[PDB]
RNA sequence: CGUGAGGGAAAGGUGAAAAGAACCCCGGGAGGGGAGUGAAAUAGAGCCUGAAACCGUGGGCUUACAAGCAGUCACGGCCCCGAGGGGUUGUGGCGUGCCUAUUGAAGCAUGAGCCGGCGACUCACGGUCGUGGGCGAGCUUAAGCCGUUGAGGCGGAGGC
RNA sequence: GUGGAGCCUGGGAGUGAGGGCGCGAGCGAUAACGUCCGCGUCCGAGCGCGGGAACAACCGAGACCGCCAGCUAAGGCCCCC
RNA sequence: GGAUGACCCCAGGCGGUAGGGGAGCGUUCCCGAUGCCGAUGAAGGCCGACCCGCGAGGGCGGCUGGAGGUAAGGGAAGUGC
């Protein structure tokens, strides 16, 4: 191995092209059926403690 | 006073009979025609050329041994990629390609020339599509 | 009713109504000037050889000014060569007022 | 194939003290 | 007495870079890049107010042709007979003519196959 | 009518925050608050405080609805950087930049 | 250079170094060396012609 | 920093006056938004002015069949300002960075990440030409003395 | 033969690695983008312009600035052009 | 030509490295200055498609800035990256 190294500096634009999959992506979420809150699916809401109908835990 | 340069122009559809023609000698009229420097409101940064359709470009002729000695020839990418691929076996295979390549290697390169290439439509056989339009018979 | 004009070496079409700019003549703003006439068309055609013999434009010059300053500079690479030179093209201001057969 | 036996034209590169 | 830089250096980096704008990445952004770009850019200039007068004498010429054929003879025949009958006016009106009065044109034409 | 809030030099990274302020640049007050709960950034905490404060500053200095609230402008501006030394092997130093964040938020009402 | 307060140490090796080569902090190339053709004491008389 | 001899930095400015922002609001705080002071608060103490590299938000024009020292010339489209102009750039033409060193460099030869600031032909004395003046078989004083306190004289030793 | 000719006396220089081409020789192998002289030339300093596909020195020709005017040079006129 | 550097007329020169010569611009400081510009806004900063100048530059307008700046004509340099 013998260090390589970058041969010219990035250009402005050439960086943020990189960066043009960079985005978040907004946390995906759903409206409890109970207490009408968002939350994200499959998980037990933590505005309520209801999931699946029942109570499950305390919140 | 400046230079005329025109508003956009109607184009004019064009059929032209390749039987019988020489290969490069018609090849030459239909570039011409393609770059519309047969007109005299020509202007180099458009396309205002003409519309050329072509039918029985199986039936177009060529000089000296050529069918048997122009070479055709297509680099892959590849190491040995190199197919060379005689006139007489295009004319048997793809013959349609024969005037186009001729056509199109008289085109400008680049931007527009690649857009003129496309206003050239070319058929073996002795019918076309383009009814619609209704191409003037040109002799040329 | 169209003319053909040669002035300051070079040749415009022109036509009554006509404000144009040519090359700087030696006339007072006001004055009126005689250009010679190369061609004229329209109703009729006439064609010079090269200048009709009867023909004139009369033109009215609106007078005299200077081109949008024009940047002409020079580089010469490794050799320490720029120069930097501003250019003003002078002209003259004309108003076609007739042209004459 | 070279038969005149071709000398190395630089050393073994070797380190330096690093200031 | 002391005269240090002061305002001079940055006032004449600004001259360049105004010089210089619309130019892509450094060459608007950064005194040198600007510098080297205008440099090119006087020399393309110069060059091309000489080559312009070319570009436009060539289609001139094209148009012209192109307006002969319809008349059945080519540009170079055109413009002997038209010097041959002493007719001066130029390429630049030729080409008008040729699109914008075409009677005058075939007048001219004839002139000239007349006059070979 | 705007109302704004400013978080100054938190210590958190630009290119960091920005991404999530980019999550909610635009949004609903509602629909803001609802995405940065559950936006596992660290940015997402900060975020969240210059939201609510505007939102607060739009209420209760502004006179606006706290239901016509949206998210008009937000932006993520460098703060000084704390230059901080990193050792490393052979004798060098390495020079560690935590940067750090102006977090912007601006509110507006959506009439409709 | 050799009126300024520093050192005629050399700052760092001639060679293999990574950096410009230089010699002591006082040379007028650096900040806070000496300066090069600047102003000493000077007497600006002289002896116009007493006729004059 | 160095065992030591020794080396040896960086770092100035609110405002006329602290009148240095009571109190309220979000916040754990930091920070902000109102209120208040002030002629001025993007003069708010991370404080005069506040350039540039650099980063970001909004907007106009533009870009996913296209070949490049990034420009330049022409034309067209769109946007802006009031036979005109500014911005942008689609297509066409042309087009081998800058500096250095060289017989010759775009050169795959040197130097430079970019910006700002520092950075290199001076001075004394003597010489030699040219030159602006004064005097001219002559020209001129040096040290010093006197005077002035930004006043100029005297001094002929000596020099050519 | 009045020319950015010439001669004279002075002040300031730079230069004292040249290179290609044509011709004349030597060296070399009737080799070298070889080497060394002589005459000339161009690059050097005209890597400004047209031609030679591209290309310092081959051909054309010595760029004060402007013009969307005209005539030529070499070279070209089937299409790219 | 006029009467002397006023401007007009005609004719010719005007690629350029090392280098010679000429004419200018800008910077700091001095005389001019016990003056003059300046809160009705100094210097500096951000703009300008405007005006002058071959150019280096100089004006002028808008914005910022908030206390300095400095003429015609001369003088001296830590004078332009
Ligand atoms: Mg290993
Ligand atoms: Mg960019
Ligand atoms: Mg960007
Ligand atoms: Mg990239
Ligand atoms: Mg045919
Ligand atoms: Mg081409
Ligand atoms: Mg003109
Ligand atoms: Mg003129
Ligand atoms: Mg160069
Ligand atoms: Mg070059
Ligand atoms: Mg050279
Ligand atoms: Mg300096
Ligand atoms: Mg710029
Ligand atoms: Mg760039
Ligand atoms: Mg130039
Ligand atoms: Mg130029
Ligand atoms: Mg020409
Ligand atoms: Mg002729
Ligand atoms: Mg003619
Ligand atoms: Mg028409
Ligand atoms: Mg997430
Ligand atoms: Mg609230
Ligand atoms: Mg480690
Ligand atoms: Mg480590
Ligand atoms: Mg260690
Ligand atoms: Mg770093
Ligand atoms: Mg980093
Ligand atoms: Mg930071
Ligand atoms: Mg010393
Ligand atoms: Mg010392
Ligand atoms: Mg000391
Ligand atoms: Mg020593
Ligand atoms: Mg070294
Ligand atoms: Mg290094
Ligand atoms: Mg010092
Ligand atoms: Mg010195
Ligand atoms: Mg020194
Ligand atoms: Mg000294
Ligand atoms: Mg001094
Ligand atoms: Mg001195
Ligand atoms: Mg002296
Ligand atoms: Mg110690
Ligand atoms: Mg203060
Ligand atoms: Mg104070
Ligand atoms: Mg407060
Ligand atoms: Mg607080
Ligand atoms: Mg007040
Ligand atoms: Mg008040
Ligand atoms: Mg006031
Ligand atoms: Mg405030
Ligand atoms: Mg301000
Ligand atoms: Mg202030
Ligand atoms: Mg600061
Ligand atoms: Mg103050
Ligand atoms: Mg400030
Ligand atoms: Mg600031
Ligand atoms: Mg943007
Ligand atoms: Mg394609
Ligand atoms: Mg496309
Ligand atoms: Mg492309
Ligand atoms: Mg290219
Ligand atoms: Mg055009
Ligand atoms: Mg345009
Ligand atoms: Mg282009
Ligand atoms: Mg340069
Ligand atoms: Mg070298
Ligand atoms: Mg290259
Ligand atoms: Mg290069
Ligand atoms: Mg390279
Ligand atoms: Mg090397
Ligand atoms: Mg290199
Ligand atoms: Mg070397
Ligand atoms: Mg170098
Ligand atoms: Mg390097
Ligand atoms: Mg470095
Ligand atoms: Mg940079
Ligand atoms: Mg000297
Ligand atoms: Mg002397
Ligand atoms: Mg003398
Ligand atoms: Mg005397
Ligand atoms: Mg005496
Ligand atoms: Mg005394
Ligand atoms: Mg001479
Ligand atoms: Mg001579
Ligand atoms: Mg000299
Ligand atoms: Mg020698
Ligand atoms: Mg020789
Ligand atoms: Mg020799
Ligand atoms: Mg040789
Ligand atoms: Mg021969
Ligand atoms: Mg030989
Ligand atoms: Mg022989
Ligand atoms: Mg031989
Ligand atoms: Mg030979
Ligand atoms: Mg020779
Ligand atoms: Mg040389
Ligand atoms: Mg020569
Ligand atoms: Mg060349
Ligand atoms: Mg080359
Ligand atoms: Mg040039
Ligand atoms: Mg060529
Ligand atoms: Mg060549
Ligand atoms: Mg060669
Ligand atoms: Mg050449
Ligand atoms: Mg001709
Ligand atoms: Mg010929
Ligand atoms: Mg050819
Ligand atoms: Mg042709
Ligand atoms: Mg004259
Ligand atoms: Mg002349
Ligand atoms: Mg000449
Ligand atoms: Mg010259
Ligand atoms: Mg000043
Ligand atoms: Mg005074
Ligand atoms: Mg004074
Ligand atoms: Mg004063
Ligand atoms: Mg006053
Ligand atoms: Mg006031
Ligand atoms: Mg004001
Ligand atoms: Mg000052
Ligand atoms: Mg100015
Ligand atoms: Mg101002
Ligand atoms: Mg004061
Ligand atoms: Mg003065
Ligand atoms: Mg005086
Ligand atoms: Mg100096
Ligand atoms: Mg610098
Ligand atoms: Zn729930």
């Amino acid at each position: 191995a013998k260090h390589p190294v970058p041969k010219k500096k990035t250009s402005k634009a050439r960086r943020d092209a990189r960066r043009s999959h960079h985005a978040l992506t907004p946390p995906t979420l759903v409206p409890c059926p109970e207490c009408k809150a968002m939350k994200p699916p499959h998980t037990v809401c933590p505005e309520c403690g209801y999931y699946a109908g029942r109570k499950v835990l305390e919140v | 006073m400046k230079t005329y340069v025109p508003k956009q122009v109607e184009p004019r559809w064009v059929l032209i009979d390749a039987e019988g023609k020489t290969l490069g000698r018609l090849a030459t009229k239909i570039a011409t025609l393609l770059r519309g420097k047969h007109r005299p409101d020509w202007t180099p940064n458009v396309a205002m050329g003409d519309f050329v359709v072509v039918v029985n470009a199986d039936k177009i002729r060529v000089t000296g041994k050529k069918l048997e000695q122009k070479i055709y020839t297509r680099y892959s990418g590849y190491p040995g990629g190199l197919k060379k691929i005689p006139l007489e076996k295009m004319l048997a295979t793809h013959p349609e390609r024969v005037l186009e390549h001729a056509v199109k290697g008289m085109l400008p390169k680049g931007p527009l020339g690649r857009r003129l290439f496309k206003r050239l439509k070319v058929y073996a056989g002795p019918d076309h599509p383009h009814q619609a339009q209704r191409p003037e018979k040109l002799e040329v | 009713m169209f003319a053909i004009v040669k002035t300051g070496g070079k040749q415009y079409r022109v036509e009554p109504g006509l404000k144009l700019r040519v090359e700087k003549l030696d006339a007072e703003p006001g004055a009126t000037v005689e250009l010679p006439v190369l061609l004229l068309g329209g109703e009729k055609t006439v064609v010079g050889t090269p200048v009709v013999e009867g023909a004139s434009v009369v033109a009215e010059v609106l007078g005299h000014g200077r081109g949008k300053k024009i940047l002409v500079s020079k580089f010469k690479a490794k050799v320490q060569y720029r120069r930097k030179k501003g250019h003003r093209q002078p002209y003259t201001e004309l108003l076609i007022k007739e042209i004459r057969g | 194939r070279r038969i005149r036996p071709r000398p190395p034209r630089l050393p073994r590169p070797r380190p330096r003290p690093l200031p | 007495p002391r005269a240090k830089t002061g305002v001079v250096r940055r006032r004449k980096h600004k001259k360049i870079l105004k010089l210089a704008k619309g130019y892509w990445g450094l060459r608007s952004k950064s005194f040198r890049k600007a510098r080297e770009t205008l440099f090119a850019a006087g020399n393309y200039a110069y060059a091309h107010r000489k080559r312009r007068k070319r570009d436009f004498r060539r289609l001139w010429i094209v148009r012209i042709n192109a307006a002969c054929r319809q008349h059945g003879l080519n540009y170079s025949t055109f413009i002997h007979g038209l010097k041959k009958a002493g007719i001066e006016v130029d390429r630049k009106n030729l080409a008008d003519l040729a699109v914008r009065e075409p009677q005058v044109f075939a007048e001219l034409v004839e002139r000239a196959k007349a006059a070979q | 009518m705007e109302a704004k809030a400013i978080a100054r030099y938190v210590r958190i990274s630009p290119r960091k925050v920005r991404l999530v302020v980019d999550l909610i640049r635009g949004k609903s007050l509602e629909e803001a608050r609802n995405i940065l709960r559950y936006t596992n950034k660290r940015g997402a905490y900060f975020v969240a405080k210059v939201l609510e404060s505007a939102a607060a500053n739009a209420v209760n200095n502004h006179d606006m609805l706290e239901d016509r609230l949206y998210v008009k402008a937000a932006y993520v501006d460098e703060g000084p950087a704390l230059k901080r030394v990193l050792p490393r092997a052979r004798g060098r130093a390495d020079i560690i930049k935590k940067r750090t964040s102006h977090i912007t938020v601006i509110l507006g009402e959506k009439h409709g | 250079r050799g009126e300024v307060a520093y050192s005629g140490r050399k700052i760092w090796p001639q060679k293999h170094t990574g950096r410009a080569r230089h010699g002591d902090i006082g040379a007028p190339i650096f900040v806070g060396g000496g300066v090069v053709f600047g102003p000493k004491p000077r007497d600006y008389s002289y002896t116009l012609p007493k006729k004059v």
